[PDB]
RNA sequence: GAGCUAGCCCUGGCCAGGGUGAAGCUGGGGUGAGACCCAGUGGAGGCCCGAACCGGUGGGGGAUGCAAACCCCUCGGAUGA
RNA sequence: AAGUCUGGGCUAAGUGGUAAAGGAUGUGGCGCCGCGAAGACAGCCAGGAGGUGGCUUAGAAGCAGCCAUCCUUUAAAGAG
RNA sequence: GCAGUGAACAGGCUCUGGCGACUGUUUACCAAAAACACAGCUCUCUGCGAACUCGUAAGAGGAGGUAUAGGGAGCGACGCU
RNA sequence: CCUAAGGUAGCGAAAUUCCUUGUCGGGUAAGUUCCGACCUGCACGAAAAGCGUAACGACCGGAGCGCUGUCUCGGCGAGGG
RNA sequence: CGAUCAACGGAUAAAAGUUACCCCGGGGAUAACAGGCUGAUCUCCCCCGAGCGUCCACAGCGGCGGGGAGGUUUGGCACCUCGAUGUCGGCUCGUCGCAUCCUGGGGCUGAAGAAGGUCCCAAGGGUUGGGCUGUUCGCCCAUUAAAGCGGCACGCGAGCUG
RNA sequence: GCUAGUUGGUGGGGUAAUGGCCCACCAAGGCGACGACGGGUAGCCGGUCUGAGAGGAUGGCCGGCCACAGGGGCACUGAG
RNA sequence: AGCGCCGGCCAACUCCGUGCCAGCAGCCGCGGUAAUACGGAGGGCGCGAGCGUUACCCGGAUUCACUGGGCGUAAAGGGC
RNA sequence: CCGAGGGUAGGGCCCGUGACUGGGGCGAAGUCGUAACAAGGUAGCUGUACCGGAAGGUGCGGCUGGAU
RNA sequence: GUAAAAUGCUAAU
RNA sequence: GGCGCGUUAACAAAGCGGUUAUGUAGCGGAUUGCAAAUCCGUCUAGUCCGGUUCGACUCCGGAACGCGCCUCCA
């Protein structure tokens, strides 16, 4: 939580190409930030429009409280600006999403062979008086969950025995790694919803050189400074109305 | 004389027509069901919106047999099919009618409630 | 050595009984004429059922056999290559 | 077939007559300390306290985890 | 009369997949099948003393046939390919 | 990047799928088989044809009804031994 | 002088496969079954006590290591048997072992009761019927006091099945 | 496309009374694009609502008629 | 004495709040920092023990056209 | 005899529901291309046929609702 | 009759 | 497990005992209203460990990972 590193997902949202500028706006305004907190940044995934833009960045902020301080980001921002991309000097309201992941753990799977049934029993098919008296086949079962896997590949138990366990790691681990990636597909979407013009957690209005954050009612007038990473009035407003919220009974 | 596989008919208004015994529960391995005893049993035949629908697994207590039943005073009594009202694990019926005579043994077993309902005891 | 067996050649013989009912023909309808429709007649077919005859599906028997391939029940073909 | 032979000792497990780490007031024999009528060891009979806790902890306040373990009448009483 | 093809001879049925179109054929004597064959499709060879086959040859088959024919090969009713 | 060129239609856990009893659905009280789907087809695929197909089959699967000494679970009787 | 006659004491100048259509001569000199020896693998039991268990090593557990038992599995070896020791599963018929699934007797419990956990004694008896698959095994249904695990040539084909 | 009491006849049965209403038999007829048969829906009208009218919609109360009396069938009694 | 309404249709308007949010909506459309269109307020309009809404029928719909419509290119001449 | 109804067997119609599958309408942003509207950069449209990620392309025949 | 190198441009009166 | 092949930069992929590979991308410029296309330039390397050699991406041995093939008579 609050002190490990973060992950940063900016995504472009409704407004095409225009979006995606905005993304690197954002995008920009995050890396200063985190110069101006002693934090490190680091690129992982990046999808440039040849127009400047960014369609996705993804990029970790490392150092001691990067979830602590980037995760009152994590929600839809509202542009409202005259496009480069608008000729006619209308005024569009574009959007880009944020979303703030702590880092994960790579954490190692291995297989509790005490919770794992292993059977020994006689293969099927061919093999004349070898397949009719040889306990070649393996069964190993994951006593928690359930989940089996077989093998009589081979003529040797031993073999097949390693086969089987092989197999059956590679697909417990395959569950973890789906439950995980569930849990972390719910999570973003509670974060980022479905990027349309309300669902809004802060406007950038550059007619009006404002920023609202509408969770708190914080507005400021420094859309330079905000855009340049300035972004600290704004945290601590949120962190104290954090605090007026856990005022309890 | 019941046993797994055997079908009775279902003297009450439940929805069920026919149940297939697959189970006697009367100890651990008894190999026979006659008046009074329960079962568990698949509902094989059903009328439309009844209680209880085909495939359900159903417990019942056996009113009726074709092979007959001996009499401590030296009678015997037989019916002409093989007939069980559906209770709940509490032995009480689970319709409110029973359709056609049962035995008097069932009175001694305590399916009291089966016994009024019944339009004969035999 | 083809008196067993396989194929072919020549010349004879055999296939109870029952069932289905093609074409055609006749009549009627239909039309400009037709197609075609209907009924009757008709008797086609590696058509149907089933003996003989030719087989050998499943099971049982038999296993120093009645028999070095049989017996019983059952079963396939039976106008056709 | 030839000693119920002789002398000294050990074992009580039928060990002898089927095995290891390791465990044990089994038994016998050695040592080498130590404490003892400055009355020992065991039992019993008192005292065995106090400022009362010091960090963390609404009590853990002698008798959780942490911190070091000051001192009085004293014959001895650890903030255990 | 319990019972009338009163004895004997005389289909159990249905739903749904695979394979093979079908009737046929086969490992005499452990396999009858999804195997072989089959009409049908295609490729190819062959102008006639044909090609091809048997034979050292002569001579035969092909065929007393002639490319709508004869040999060889694969595929295997039919449908859509 | 490589190849002569990189499997089209149709079909697909299949007479083909190792993992596999894949997964989902159906049927069952309960279905490693069965049927219908899905498609990362270990290792379908177009005359060693591909995909279908009415009818046919002593072919090989799956299910139900009928009926039963197959069975619970055995009993008695007959005749040849 | 001409040899990767390199299978290097070099069969010809000149040589690949397949057989489940197979055959003969041999071998238990040598594999596959079973036995045997062994016991790495397998199964079970201990030692140590780091730590878990709010507290508390030891109710229940046991890091890193250590010592054994058994002779069900997978192997190693190739010792009787290749002038034959018929091999899975099922069926039938059992009998033995006990490391005990149940029932009987117990100690400890983080045992209020009830119900469990854990270990000890105990082999007298008992240990069901189904769906799937040839299956052994395993899963599932419905029950049960319980639905034990192993040996007997993975018991039993001059007993049946196939 | 529908039709086997189906459509007609004759003779009867039944009824207060006509009739295939019912029956035996004879004939092979009867209905249908002017919509038979089947399916859906609906008790019908006086009236009511609306509409410039024509139309449309509708049938609640009130009056008239029909139909039904838990779901069905049946006859007895009776002027009914 | 209350209820509906005051962008246009449609009779009745100004002020603050809000800032494509909250919301309005029968149709055309309002709301993105000077909103007669959202919310309130004041003011106003319309009805009145009612005022509005929802559902449904006729109307406006000559938009099934008999009264009372159409078919070259808008929907619409049948390939002959 | 007829007969309420019950039972057995086979049909018909309708409804709901079904793994999966087919396309369809919609969307203040996405990926691919640019088929049509200007000889829309190959006049277009057309019935049909074959083919291709996709719009489409091409063949045959028709139309002008085609340009200069 | 001949005559075109060349794709694209979201979303706010 | 046996046998064969491989590991190079952003990706794909080569040669080489001494030496900007290459294509595409990326980066600076041009062009364009802008983007693409196009034009001018430009650029980051050899899996680890140990040997041979004056010198190793290149050769030898091992490891690690990946690919391909085989594992039959019971
Ligand atoms: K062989
Ligand atoms: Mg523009
Ligand atoms: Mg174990
Ligand atoms: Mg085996
Ligand atoms: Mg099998
Ligand atoms: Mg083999
Ligand atoms: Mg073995
Ligand atoms: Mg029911
Ligand atoms: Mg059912
Ligand atoms: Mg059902
Ligand atoms: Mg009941
Ligand atoms: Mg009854
Ligand atoms: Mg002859
Ligand atoms: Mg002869
Ligand atoms: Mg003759
Ligand atoms: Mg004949
Ligand atoms: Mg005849
Ligand atoms: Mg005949
Ligand atoms: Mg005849
Ligand atoms: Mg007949
Ligand atoms: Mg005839
Ligand atoms: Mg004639
Ligand atoms: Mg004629
Ligand atoms: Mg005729
Ligand atoms: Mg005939
Ligand atoms: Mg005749
Ligand atoms: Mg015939
Ligand atoms: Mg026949
Ligand atoms: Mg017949
Ligand atoms: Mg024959
Ligand atoms: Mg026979
Ligand atoms: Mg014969
Ligand atoms: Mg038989
Ligand atoms: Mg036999
Ligand atoms: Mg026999
Ligand atoms: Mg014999
Ligand atoms: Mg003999
Ligand atoms: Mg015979
Ligand atoms: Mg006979
Ligand atoms: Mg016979
Ligand atoms: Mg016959
Ligand atoms: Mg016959
Ligand atoms: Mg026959
Ligand atoms: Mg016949
Ligand atoms: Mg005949
Ligand atoms: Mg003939
Ligand atoms: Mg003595
Ligand atoms: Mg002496
Ligand atoms: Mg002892
Ligand atoms: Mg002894
Ligand atoms: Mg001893
Ligand atoms: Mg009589
Ligand atoms: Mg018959
Ligand atoms: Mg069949
Ligand atoms: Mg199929
Ligand atoms: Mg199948
Ligand atoms: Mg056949
Ligand atoms: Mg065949
Ligand atoms: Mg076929
Ligand atoms: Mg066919
Ligand atoms: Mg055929
Ligand atoms: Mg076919
Ligand atoms: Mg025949
Ligand atoms: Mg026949
Ligand atoms: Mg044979
Ligand atoms: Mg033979
Ligand atoms: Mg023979
Ligand atoms: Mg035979
Ligand atoms: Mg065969
Ligand atoms: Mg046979
Ligand atoms: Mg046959
Ligand atoms: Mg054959
Ligand atoms: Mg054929
Ligand atoms: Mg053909
Ligand atoms: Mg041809
Ligand atoms: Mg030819
Ligand atoms: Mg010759
Ligand atoms: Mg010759
Ligand atoms: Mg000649
Ligand atoms: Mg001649
Ligand atoms: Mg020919
Ligand atoms: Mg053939
Ligand atoms: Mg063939
Ligand atoms: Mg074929
Ligand atoms: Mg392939
Ligand atoms: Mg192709
Ligand atoms: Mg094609
Ligand atoms: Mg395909
Ligand atoms: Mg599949
Ligand atoms: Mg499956
Ligand atoms: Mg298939
Ligand atoms: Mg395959
Ligand atoms: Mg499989
Ligand atoms: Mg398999
Ligand atoms: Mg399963
Ligand atoms: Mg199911
Ligand atoms: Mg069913
Ligand atoms: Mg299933
Ligand atoms: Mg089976
Ligand atoms: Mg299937
Ligand atoms: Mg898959
Ligand atoms: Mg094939
Ligand atoms: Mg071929
Ligand atoms: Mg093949
Ligand atoms: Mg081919
Ligand atoms: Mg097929
Ligand atoms: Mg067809
Ligand atoms: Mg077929
Ligand atoms: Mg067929
Ligand atoms: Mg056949
Ligand atoms: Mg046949
Ligand atoms: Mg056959
Ligand atoms: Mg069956
Ligand atoms: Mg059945
Ligand atoms: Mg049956
Ligand atoms: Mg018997
Ligand atoms: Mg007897
Ligand atoms: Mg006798
Ligand atoms: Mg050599
Ligand atoms: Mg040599
Ligand atoms: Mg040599
Ligand atoms: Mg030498
Ligand atoms: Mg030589
Ligand atoms: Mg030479
Ligand atoms: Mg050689
Ligand atoms: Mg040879
Ligand atoms: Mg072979
Ligand atoms: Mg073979
Ligand atoms: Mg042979
Ligand atoms: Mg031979
Ligand atoms: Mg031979
Ligand atoms: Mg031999
Ligand atoms: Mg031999
Ligand atoms: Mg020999
Ligand atoms: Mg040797
Ligand atoms: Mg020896
Ligand atoms: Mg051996
Ligand atoms: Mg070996
Ligand atoms: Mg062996
Ligand atoms: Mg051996
Ligand atoms: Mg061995
Ligand atoms: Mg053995
Ligand atoms: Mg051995
Ligand atoms: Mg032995
Ligand atoms: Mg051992
Ligand atoms: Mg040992
Ligand atoms: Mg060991
Ligand atoms: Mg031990
Ligand atoms: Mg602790
Ligand atoms: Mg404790
Ligand atoms: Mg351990
Ligand atoms: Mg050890
Ligand atoms: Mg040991
Ligand atoms: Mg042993
Ligand atoms: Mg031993
Ligand atoms: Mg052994
Ligand atoms: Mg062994
Ligand atoms: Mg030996
Ligand atoms: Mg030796
Ligand atoms: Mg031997
Ligand atoms: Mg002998
Ligand atoms: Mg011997
Ligand atoms: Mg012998
Ligand atoms: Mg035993
Ligand atoms: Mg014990
Ligand atoms: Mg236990
Ligand atoms: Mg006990
Ligand atoms: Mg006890
Ligand atoms: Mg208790
Ligand atoms: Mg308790
Ligand atoms: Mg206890
Ligand atoms: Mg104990
Ligand atoms: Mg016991
Ligand atoms: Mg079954
Ligand atoms: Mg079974
Ligand atoms: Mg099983
Ligand atoms: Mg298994
Ligand atoms: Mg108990
Ligand atoms: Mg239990
Ligand atoms: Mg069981
Ligand atoms: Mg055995
Ligand atoms: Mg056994
Ligand atoms: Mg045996
Ligand atoms: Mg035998
Ligand atoms: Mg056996
Ligand atoms: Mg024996
Ligand atoms: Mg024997
Ligand atoms: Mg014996
Ligand atoms: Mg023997
Ligand atoms: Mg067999
Ligand atoms: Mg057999
Ligand atoms: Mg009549
Ligand atoms: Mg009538
Ligand atoms: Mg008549
Ligand atoms: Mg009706
Ligand atoms: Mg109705
Ligand atoms: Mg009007
Ligand atoms: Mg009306
Ligand atoms: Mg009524
Ligand atoms: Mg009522
Ligand atoms: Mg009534
Ligand atoms: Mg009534
Ligand atoms: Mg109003
Ligand atoms: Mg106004
Ligand atoms: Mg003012
Ligand atoms: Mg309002
Ligand atoms: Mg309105
Ligand atoms: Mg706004
Ligand atoms: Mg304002
Ligand atoms: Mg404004
Ligand atoms: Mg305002
Ligand atoms: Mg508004
Ligand atoms: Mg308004
Ligand atoms: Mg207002
Ligand atoms: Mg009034
Ligand atoms: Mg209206
Ligand atoms: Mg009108
Ligand atoms: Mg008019
Ligand atoms: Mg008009
Ligand atoms: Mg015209
Ligand atoms: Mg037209
Ligand atoms: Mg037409
Ligand atoms: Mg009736
Ligand atoms: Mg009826
Ligand atoms: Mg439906
Ligand atoms: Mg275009
Ligand atoms: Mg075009
Ligand atoms: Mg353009
Ligand atoms: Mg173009
Ligand atoms: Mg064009
Ligand atoms: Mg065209
Ligand atoms: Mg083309
Ligand atoms: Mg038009
Ligand atoms: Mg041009
Ligand atoms: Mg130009
Ligand atoms: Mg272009
Ligand atoms: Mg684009
Ligand atoms: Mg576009
Ligand atoms: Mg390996
Ligand atoms: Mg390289
Ligand atoms: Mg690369
Ligand atoms: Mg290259
Ligand atoms: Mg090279
Ligand atoms: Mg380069
Ligand atoms: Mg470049
Ligand atoms: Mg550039
Ligand atoms: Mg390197
Ligand atoms: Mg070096
Ligand atoms: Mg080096
Ligand atoms: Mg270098
Ligand atoms: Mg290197
Ligand atoms: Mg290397
Ligand atoms: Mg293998
Ligand atoms: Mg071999």
């Amino acid at each position: 939580m609050d002190e490990r590193d973060a992950i940063v997902e900016i995504r472009a949202g409704t407004g095409g190409e225009e979006a995606a500028l905005f993304a690197r706006d954002l995008f920009n305004m995050y890396l200063r930030f985190a110069e101006e907190m002693g934090f490190e940044t680091e690129v992982l995934d990046s999808h440039p429009t040849d127009l400047g833009g960014f369609s996705k960045v993804v990029f970790e902020v490392r150092g001691p409280g990067a979830y602590g301080t980037f995760k009152y980001e994590s929600g839809v921002h509202r542009v409202q600006r005259v496009p480069v991309t608008e000729t006619q000097g209308r005024i569009h309201t574009s959007t880009a999403t944020v979303a703030v992941l702590p880092k994960a753990e790579e954490e190692d799977f291995a297989l509790n062979m005490d919770e794992i049934r292993i059977d020994v029993m006689r293969a099927s098919g061919p093999g004349g008086d070898g397949v009719n008296t040889t306990d070649s086949a393996v069964r190993v079962v994951h006593l928690p969950t359930g989940i089996m896997v077989t093998c009589q590949d081979s003529r040797s138990q031993i073999k097949n025995r390693e086969k089987a366990l092989m197999i059956l790691r590679s697909r417990l681990l395959e569950m973890k790694r789906a439950e995980e990636a569930e849990r972390l597909r719910k999570t973003r979407l509670a974060q980022i919803g479905t990027g349309e013009r309300s669902e809004k957690i802060r406007t950038y209005n550059f007619p009006q050189s404002r920023v609202t954050d509408h969770r708190i009612g914080f507005t400021t007038h420094d859309l330079e400074g905000v855009l340049s990473g300035h972004l600290t009035p704004i945290l601590e407003a949120l962190k104290r109305a954090d605090q007026e919220r856990q005022l309890a009974a | 004389m019941i046993q797994p596989q055997t079908y009775l008919e279902v003297a009450d208004n439940t929805g069920a027509r026919k149940i297939m015994c697959i189970r006697v529960l009367k100890g651990s391995n008894a190999k026979y069901a006659t008046v009074g005893d329960v079962i568990v049993a698949s509902v094989k035949e059903a009328i439309p919106r009844g209680a209880v629908k085909e495939g359900d697994v159903v417990k019942a207590v056996v009113v009726r047999t074709k092979k007959e039943i001996k009499r401590p005073d030296g009678s015997a009594i037989r019916f002409d099919d093989n007939a069980a009202v559906i209770i709940n694990n509490q032995l009480e019926p689970r319709g409110t009618r029973v359709f056609g005579p049962v035995a008097r043994e069932l009175r001694e077993k305590g399916f009291m409630k089966i016994v009024s309902l019944a339009p004969e005891v035999l």
